[PDB]
């Protein structure tokens, strides 16, 4: 099966450069070119350009002419996007998309451009209670506070608990650090019986926190 | 170089309605129009490609029409899981061009939120900050007001809200409001309450806790 | 052939006309003394009719001493070719007897080394295929020199959208192209047979639809087996 695996999230200061990778598998790399697509936070898709994987020729959309360079490494079936003289406005998810056949995309790479430094989150429980009960339904969660930059991933019981899960979009606090909450609604009867752990990953700081949430 | 104008910017329709989205190109592109769907927090998915070809595995309720400059995407019987932003893409020649997108939302019956309040954790207190969380769960429409009251005194400038995207199964939203105080300020007060105003609630609902109790 | 010119008569002694009921259907290429290579879909299009191969021709209608019409002893389509695909579109035809060789009839050495023709290489395609969209059939052999188009460009969604495998190649089509009736004919790069014009419902002369050629080198073992 076709797969496109992109490199992890990045944090870079203004003026710096970044090189994002897109590793292809399950098909002959040089038989299909690669498109690069940008999505700034809460904005639309922008087609950046194409790289011909066979000849190395590139076509850039007008808005991406200058600081953006596509390149290859055919021996490891990988396409790269390099961005130079990084601006705060370059903060976006960058996707690679295989051009032609059954449509395939990479998972995206979020690049944040800021003078601020990396910070792992602190994970506090949002304990279930008597007034945190919807009759015979209870609510519990985790508060993923004070981290930079985006993104964070939150799962419940190693991805075994998905129903009723609401992971809120992160909000930037006055401190210039992000904070979010991930909640889940479960049967009140299950509180004593079932164990509830929130799995928090913050790749930019290699933070991996598992937090048990229990009635206080 | 080729330009694309997508409309509308956003729409709300009910389950079973027909949704129609337009894309107009600056120049004649024959039938080289594509349509992508991007669900909240997900990677874009190609639904229709050149010649209004429905991609295998995509429900037959999605169809494309048009040739030349004027293209249309039709969702014939809108389902809850179709909530997304849709983007056309012209692929006549390089560079390709996406449209500005159309946010498709579902209009459903009014649903009052379930309200929950969470005091700060003892662990967070040890650090010198208190975060009080008010949760508004599974409500429709998106418009809701959350007011924080500390010992019946109205709060301002010390809270932040975050709302989820419309749920793909029940078409509701959820909201979290976070009241942030110093440990010192937090311990200096007793009653912590969040007052919730929404269309599905006959009167504003308050969820409260007494610090320590 | 679209946007070409009349070929010099007998300058391509390998050029065969694959006929059905005495009428030109496809191009073909003499690869051995008794073997003509063409495209699998031509056999489908022939069906009921008498399949014959015309060698030593320039004009299809005007008689000449170099012209010789051969009966086909055996029609060998590639076992993996299907009517709803363009893959493995090869066909080998055994003539009733070994062809009489001379200035106007000579087999062409075909590519054995499985290495892609470099993009931009000018290759020559010849045929008695249509010369206008109106469907005009030339009486005399036509040819055109086409630049090879890389596979990645050819697989862009605008073009062939991933259908071009490693066993296939493309050439530029904008206003110059191989057309209906050219299928089965040769694509020759620097004196070597590299491709066979692939059958299909492709419109000709459109830049959005590059010409498609099956790479002979990919089928070297299958060609060797049938030719022995
Ligand atoms: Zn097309
Ligand atoms: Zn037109
Ligand atoms: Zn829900
Ligand atoms: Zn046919």
């Amino acid at each position: 099966e076709v797969q496109l695996v992109q490199s992890g999230p990045e944090l870079k200061k203004p003026g710096a450069s970044v090189k994002v990778s897109c590793k292809a598998s399950g098909y002959t790399f040089t038989n299909y070119g690669m498109n690069w697509v940008r999505q700034a936070p809460g904005q639309g898709l922008e087609w950046m350009g194409w790289i011909n994987t066979y000849t190395g020729e590139t076509t850039y959309a007008d808005d991406f002419k200058g600081r953006f360079v596509f390149s290859l490494d055919t021996s490891v079936s990988t396409a790269y996007l390099q961005i130079s003289s990084l601006k705060a406005e370059d903060t976006a998810v960058y996707y690679c998309e295989r051009e032609g056949g059954v449509n395939n995309w990479g998972q995206g790479t979020l690049v944040t451009v800021s003078s601020a430094s990396t910070k792992g989150p602190s994970v506090f429980p949002l304990a279930p209670s008597s007034k945190s009960t919807s009759g015979g339904t209870a609510a519990l969660g985790c508060l993923v506070k004070d981290y930079f930059p985006e993104p964070v991933t939150v799962s419940w019981n190693s991805g075994a608990l998905t129903s009723g899960v609401h992971t809120f979009p992160a909000v930037l606090q006055s401190s210039g650090l992000y904070s979010l909450s991930s909640v889940v609604t479960v049967p009140s009867s299950s509180l004593g019986t079932q164990t509830y752990i929130c799995n928090v990953n913050h790749k930019p700081s290699n933070t991996k926190v598992d937090k048990k949430v229990e009635p206080k | 170089d080729i330009q694309v104008t997508q409309s509308p910017s956003s729409l709300s329709a009910s389950v079973g309605d027909r949704v129609t989205i337009t894309c107009i190109t600056s120049t004649d592109i024959d039938d080289d129009m594509n349509w992508y769907q991007q669900k909240p927090g997900k990677v874009p998915k190609l639904l229709i490609s050149g010649g209004n070809t429905l991609r295998p595995g995509v429900p037959s309720r999605f169809s494309g029409s048009g040739s030349g400059t004027d293209f249309t995407l039709t969702i014939s019987s809108l389902q809850p899981e179709d909530v997304a932003t849709y983007y056309c893409l012209q692929s006549d020649s390089l560079p390709y061009t996406f449209g500005q997108g159309t946010k498709v939302e579902i209009k459903r019956t009014v649903a009052a939120p379930s309200v929950f309040i969470f005091p700060p954790s003892d662990e967070q207190l040890k650090s010198g900050t208190a975060s009080v969380v008010c949760l508004l769960n599974n409500f429709y429409p998106r418009e809701a007001k959350v007011q924080w009251k500390v010992d019946n005194a109205l709060q301002s400038g010390n809270s932040q809200e975050s709302v989820t995207e419309q749920d793909s199964k029940d078409s509701t939203y959820s909201l979290s409001s976070t009241l942030t105080l110093s440990k010192a300020d937090y311990e200096k007060h007793k009653v912590y309450a969040c007052e919730v105003t929404h269309q599905g609630l006959s009167s504003p609902v308050t969820k409260s806790f007494n610090r320590g109790e | 052939i679209l946007g070409g010119r009349e070929a010099e008569a007998h300058a391509r002694p390998y050029m065969a006309s694959v006929q059905v009921n005495g009428e030109h259907l496809c191009g073909g290429v003499l690869v051995a003394e008794q073997w003509v290579l063409s495209a699998a879909h031509c056999l489908e299009d022939a069906a009921d009719g008498k399949v014959q191969v015309l060698l030593g021709a320039h004009s299809l209608s005007q008689p000449e001493p170099s012209k010789r019409l051969y009966d086909v002893l055996r029609a060998v389509p590639h076992p993996d070719s299907r009517p709803d695909t363009i893959d493995h579109d090869l066909l080998l035809l055994q003539l009733s007897e070994k062809a009489t060789l001379g200035p106007a009839v000579r087999p062409l050495p075909w590519q054995r080394v499985d290495r892609d023709v470099e993009p931009g290489t000018l290759c020559d395609v010849a045929g008695w295929g249509i010369v206008s969209h109106a469907g005009r059939r030339p009486d005399r052999l036509q040819h055109v020199l086409l630049p090879v188009l890389d596979r990645a460009t050819c697989n862009r969604r605008t073009h062939h959208d991933g259908a071009i495998t490693q066993r296939m190649m493309c050439a530029e089509s904008n206003r110059r192209d191989s057309c209906k009736g050219d299928s089965g004919g040769p694509l020759v790069c620097g004196g070597v047979l590299e491709g066979v014009v692939t059958s299909g419902s492709r419109v000709c002369g459109n830049r959005k639809k590059p010409g498609i050629y099956t790479r002979v080198a990919s089928y070297a073992a299958w060609i060797d087996s049938v030719l022995a």
